[PDB]
């Protein structure tokens, strides 16, 4: 793996 | 994008801190290969006496400069995917008003209340909310002032460096590399979506592989969408961004803007400036002060919607800098930011479209490590989008977003205090796609500590949530 990391963010939050 | 100069010049900027996530009950019964970012510099868990502040602006590998032609391609692409993207959105997209950039309107989300105000207001001592009323709908004194002096081209501002508080790949953690949230002063985050509001609104609404936006979607419920539009082609792909934000190069963020924020199309005069001011930025860390040209803040307003746009037409640009008359309907793709999946029915070699994207600075792998080769036959149960898997539900027969169980540990493992409970119940929103016998070894460790939702109340609500009439016709 590079830089894109396994778990970090799901969009940025709710609609 | 490139450090023009570093200089040690007045103040200091305390960013350094310790991190507020706990470890739970969960990390002790799965002991995830994961832990909280390196939030300073003297962390034990770092490698050999590595410096925390040197791996962080290690990402400024330069900013690429491009040929006239390369230039005269990109914009061609520019256009033709901004004439797609307002053919579809519309022109109405008139400055918003002062209230409309505090409270949003339908599609783009209130200002947040209470977040970091920026600068020079952490150099003051004072809040969001002490400069702006966000229960009225209007600004205070400084405000509406500098909202005059972006009105007038005469603003000049500071990014305010921060320090990603996340749990991170336990590799990732020990080499250092904390990311990091470019927290701009809150006047340009208002006046942004001042000249650029309505748009991003649009964005939101019309999220899909038609506009290649994922922006405003509810993954949820979009993935029945986005999955059985995908699995009509012959060919996806997962690609995958080294430092995708960082190396925006300066001559493709400047035609961007030229091309999609134009006067042609509804938006202010200043719409194309404000954005314009991102290229070149000045960055507060601590005591360093680093003037930086090219790439993008990661963390200013709409930065998910303009790497989404930037994205788009970069697919445009190498696949024309490569074969032969490619048009927007000659593929399909969908973004999200760096997050992108493409499809065609033609069998195009992203192998060889590498040194297409290096001619913007970006580098392309796939996101799939396997040998690093970009293979042909993928379908769309085999891409990583927004960290989930697309799956066909045994039950009801929709697209399902599965995250690995991996992640999902990692997730449990790791809670700020006294948040648990409020975690655990939207964490089992995510969980409940991997299984009942999943969910129940995902959330084993919780028992009789905490209320965990029924496997049963999840799954009936996320079927009427799919679709409406999917739960009533069962
Ligand atoms: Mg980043
Ligand atoms: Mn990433």
């Amino acid at each position: 793996g590079p830089y894109a990391g396994p778990l970090e963010r799901q969009r940025p939050l709710k609609v | 994008g490139l450090i023009v100069d570093t200089r040690d010049v007045e103040e200091r900027v305390h960013v350094m801190r310790k991190t507020k996530l706990a470890p739970t009950v969960a990390h002790g019964v799965f002991n995830p290969e994961f832990g909280p970012a390196a939030l300073s510099n003297k962390d034990p868990r770092l490698n050999e006496g590595v410096v925390l502040d040197e791996v962080i602006f290690s990402k400024h590998k330069g900013d690429t400069k491009m040929s006239a032609e390369d230039k005269a391609l990109f914009r061609r692409c520019a256009a033709d995917y901004a004439s797609r993207l307002h053919s579809v959105l519309g022109t109405a997209n008139a400055p918003l008003s002062i209230y409309e950039a505090i409270k949003g309107v339908d599609g783009l989300d209130a200002m947040e209340p209470d977040t970091a105000p920026g600068l020079p207001w952490a150099l003051q001592g004072k809040r969001r909310g002490a400069l702006i009323d966000f229960e009225n709908g209007t600004v205070g004194p400084e405000v509406e002032a500098a909202l005059k002096l972006m009105e007038k081209r005469e603003y000049k501002f500071a990014c305010q460096t921060f320090l990603k508080d996340e749990i991170r790949p336990m590799e990732k953690v020990r080499a250092g590399k904390t990311r990091i949230v470019d927290v701009l002063p809150v006047e340009h985050i208002l006046y942004t979506r001042m000249m650029i509001g309505r748009f991003c609104a649009q964005m939101h609404s019309n999220n899909g592989p038609q506009i290649g936006s994922a922006v405003g979607c509810n993954p949820d419920v979009d993935w029945q969408r986005f999955g059985t539009h995908f699995a009509q082609y012959r060919n996806v792909w997962d690609v995958d961004y080294s430092a995708f934000d960082a190396n925006h190069c300066s001559d493709a963020m400047n035609i961007m803007f030229e091309e999609v924020f134009r006067t042609e199309f509804g938006f202010h005069p200043n719409a194309e400036w404000i954005l314009k001011t991102l290229v070149n930025t000045e960055h507060a860390y601590e005591n360093k002060r680093i003037t930086v040209e090219g790439g993008m803040p990661s963390g200013c307003s709409a930065t998910s919607i303009i790497n989404t746009i930037l994205n788009n037409i970069y697919v445009l640009y190498a696949l024309r800098r490569h074969y032969e008359g490619v048009e927007l309907d000659t593929y399909t793709m969908i973004s999200y930011g760096d997050d992108i999946v493409v499809a065609s029915d033609y069998d195009l070699d992203f192998e060889a479209l590498k040194p297409h994207f290096k001619s913007l600075g970006q580098t392309i792998t796939p996101a799939d490590k396997s040998d690093k080769g970009f293979v042909l036959g993928h379908s769309i149960t085999d891409v990583t989008f927004l960290k989930r898997h697309f799956h066909m539900d045994y039950g009801t027969g929709f697209y399902k977003p599965v995250m690995a169980s991996k992640t999902l540990e990692a997730i449990l493992s790791f809670a700020r205090r006294g948040t648990i409970q409020e975690k655990l119940i939207s964490v089992a929103g995510l969980a409940v796609h991997s299984g009942p016998d999943e969910y129940r070894r995902l959330f084993e460790p919780f028992q009789g500590l905490f209320e965990i939702p029924s496997y049963r109340s999840l799954y009936l609500r996320w079927v009427n949530a799919v679709c409406g009439d999917a739960a009533a016709l069962e």
